[PDB]
């Protein structure tokens, strides 16, 4: 039948970065690995990662103005924020503890790194497992399966860069 | 900024998962490593409904009887230009469908949005890619926390699977087409409360074809030949529209070769052809070279002695496109032109012909026009015009629109006034694995790792883009100690 | 996007093939 190769198990926690800037996460259980990648991530996408959570919170209008207030009026008439709370509440322990970790990762590059965090994303940090379920239930639900554009007779996708 | 992808490598004792995923998600849905992996394309499952209500006596109508509505006070800050923020009061109105929102125009419009009752989509996605085998997998995906995609798998056992995958609404009555307009909002006739399991949809596994596929064409040439067709099916999950020339040649490419290797897999996905050319040029030509007018007959020999590849020293390949906008529209999705209609019967060898030469000659004369104020010329270089710019770097461009056939896609912009376009959408994450033991896989991202001001590394993969010089990817322990730049330890304790 | 799985009897070496390629924005 042949077995696949022997898998590695990790002794220490650590990120090896290639010279293309990919984060290679070695953790010894499953949260370890989750904060590292969640601290990778924050190194290479940190303030686009805040302010989409931002956002997901429902609080892009709060902490950005006006470019940012259709999307909380569509989110908070959606219950997008509440029902990650809801969503997060009903994870199972052990994938709740690993959202937590991811979270967490993101925290601890921004409190060792405060240079590579943007002032006007500041204000997001902390992140918790819900800002973690929130934006993904944005994505999934209320940007895939249903755009505000449809449901309010626009048309064109986003458009900030 | 929430489509941006990121590549990335995990290991503990118990998993290893390898690939790209949307920035912020804690799960990669672009996933392989030594056992398995998965791919996603985008199906546009419907589900939800957008309904029209009507309007009576400070409530709705529903089955006869005025209704009220739903409400609550709630609000939101809003920041102003000098930094303060001020409350704002929004009103949330709600019917038994779910809340309600007002267009421009008056319309009231009440969404009603599926599986809002399934936490689970990240852990789903979480055992998926780490499932020890296809059974394991399949009972994951079968849980239907994952509302939406197209979604492919492979592994080192030999299983292949395509499903079309989501969380659909189970409906009584009513076509696709019905279900994506406005839903009239007056009756509970079209208040659906449940939703299709997964063996509802359509699936396919280790086909007699020996392939599965998807390039957002709809599921009903998923493999060839095909196992199921849309009767099959109730007609609210996908359309049974003309599969794209990008969709037709994805079957050829793989229904036509056999004894694949990695190489040679890696080397059709870059396949870039003007199909749309095959299909129109041979009527368009000898009708254009009637036309009197000389442009007309030197721009048909410029197009016929083409050879219908989007390469970087085609002189021909942006004239084309200039042609194809207006006989197929500005999104080249346009059948009207057509002299033969796309038929199922033969799903990727139509539509073909033109239906109105003269006419079509009358477009190439605009299509001169255009090109020209575009571009400059009739006959610039396509990879002169069509460059991939990141900070500093700029290399020629090559391939193009899914639409008029290039399987690899560069959807390029509209041009500056010196006639330079970029990808605006297109090839991202873009990876090729054999389940060999070990396995062996190759990958590149076109806009690198990282988005942090002054990083090195948004900028270092796109020449390689330029050449199709993939990186190899690097799963071994030993492979990773050879390569790596940077080590950052951490500790976790929660 | 495009999405190919490639099953055993179809390759010359006898092992699955998978290519990822979703399409998205570049937003340069």
């Amino acid at each position: 039948p042949q077995a696949p190769i022997a898998a590695y198990k990790p002794r220490s926690n650590e990120i090896l970065w290639d010279g293309y800037g990919v984060p290679h996460i070695y953790g010894v259980d499953a949260p370890s690995a989750f904060y590292g990648y969640g601290w990778a991530q924050a190194r290479s996408h940190g303030d686009n990662i805040l302010r989409l959570y931002g956002e997901a919170r429902g609080k892009g209008a709060e902490y950005w103005g006006p470019d940012y207030e259709q999307t909380t009026v569509w989110l908070l008439t959606n219950g997008v924020p509440e029902r990650a709370q809801q969503w997060y509440a009903q994870q199972s322990p052990d994938f709740r503890a690993n959202l937590d970790a991811f979270a967490a990762g993101i925290n601890a590059y921004a409190q060792q790194n405060p240079d590579d965090i943007s002032p006007d994303v500041r204000q997001v940090l902390p992140v918790s497992g819900a800002d973690v379920v929130a934006h993904a239930h944005r994505l999934m639900n209320f940007l895939y399966v249903a755009s505000p554009g449809r449901t309010l007779g626009e048309g064109d996708p986003p458009d900030l860069a | 900024d929430y489509f941006t992808l990121y590549e990335a490598h995990l290991v503990t004792p118990d998993f290893e998962i390898y690939g790209a995923t949307q920035i912020g998600l804690p799960v990669i849905r672009f996933a392989f490593n030594q056992r398995m992996g998965i791919t996603n394309t985008v199906n546009g499952m419907v589900g939800a409904t957008n309904y029209r209500l009507t309007l009576q006596d400070g409530g709705y109508l529903y089955d006869g009887q005025v209704r009220p509505f739903e409400r609550r006070q709630a609000s939101y800050r809003l920041r102003q230009a000098d930094g303060t923020t001020v409350d704002k009061p929004l009103e949330i109105r709600s019917s038994v469908h779910g809340p309600v929102f007002e267009r421009a125009d008056g319309t009231a419009v009440a969404v009603r949005v599926a599986g809002l009752d399934r936490p689970g989509m990240l852990e789903q996605y979480f055992d998926m890619i780490t499932a020890d085998s296809f059974d394991d997998y399949e009972a994951a995906l079968a849980r239907m926390q994952v509302p939406t995609f197209n979604i492919v798998y492979a592994d080192r056992e030999g299983t292949i699977n395509y499903s079309f995958n989501g969380v659909a609404p189970k409906r009584a009555e009513g076509d696709i087409a019905f279900w994506q307009g406005l839903v009239p909002g007056d009756s509970s006739r079209y208040l659906w409360t449940e939703t299709h399991p997964l063996d509802d949809l359509p699936r396919v596994t280790n086909p007699p074809g020996g392939f599965v596929q998807n390039s957002n064409d709809p599921p009903w040439t998923p493999t060839w030949p095909v196992t199921y067709t849309p009767k099959d099916f109730p007609s609210y999950l996908a359309p049974q529209t003309p599969h794209s020339l990008r969709a037709q040649q994805s079957v050829r490419l793989m229904s036509e070769n056999d004894d694949l290797t990695l190489e040679r897999f890696m080397a059709l996905q870059l396949s870039h052809r003007a199909v749309m050319a095959d299909r129109t040029l041979p009527d368009l030509i000898p009708a254009a070279l009637i036309d009197p007018d000389p442009e007309v007959q030197a721009a048909a020999r410029l197009l016929a002695a083409w050879d219908r590849e989007f390469t970087s020293d085609s002189r021909a390949a942006l004239l084309f496109e200039e042609w194809a906008r207006l006989f197929a529209g500005q999104n080249f999705a346009g059948q009207a032109g057509f002299a033969t209609p796309w038929s199922l019967d033969k799903p990727v060898s139509t539509p073909y012909g033109v239906r109105d030469p003269k006419a079509a000659v009358d477009q190439l004369r605009t299509a001169i026009a255009n090109t020209k104020r575009k571009y400059g010329a009739i006959d610039r270089p396509f990879g002169d015009a069509s460059r991939m710019i990141l900070n500093d770097v700029n290399v020629p461009g090559a391939a193009g629109y899914g639409n008029l056939g290039s399987f690899r896609v560069f959807t390029w912009s509209d041009p500056d006034e010196n006639g330079v376009r970029t990808p605006v959408h297109g090839e991202t994450w873009v990876a090729m694995i054999e389940f060999s033991t070990p396995v062996r896989a190759y990958g590149l991202m076109s806009y690198g790792n990282s988005r942090q001001p002054g990083t090195t590394h948004y900028s270092d993969q796109i020449e390689r883009v330029s050449r199709a010089d993939f990186r190899e990817l690097l799963l071994r322990r030993e492979q990773v100690e050879a390569a790596v730049q940077e080590r950052t330890p951490f500790n976790f304790k929660p | 996007s495009n999405s190919w799985a490639v099953a055993p009897g179809k390759t010359a070496n006898g092992n699955a093939l998978l290519l990822q390629n979703p399409h998205l924005s570049w937003t340069t």
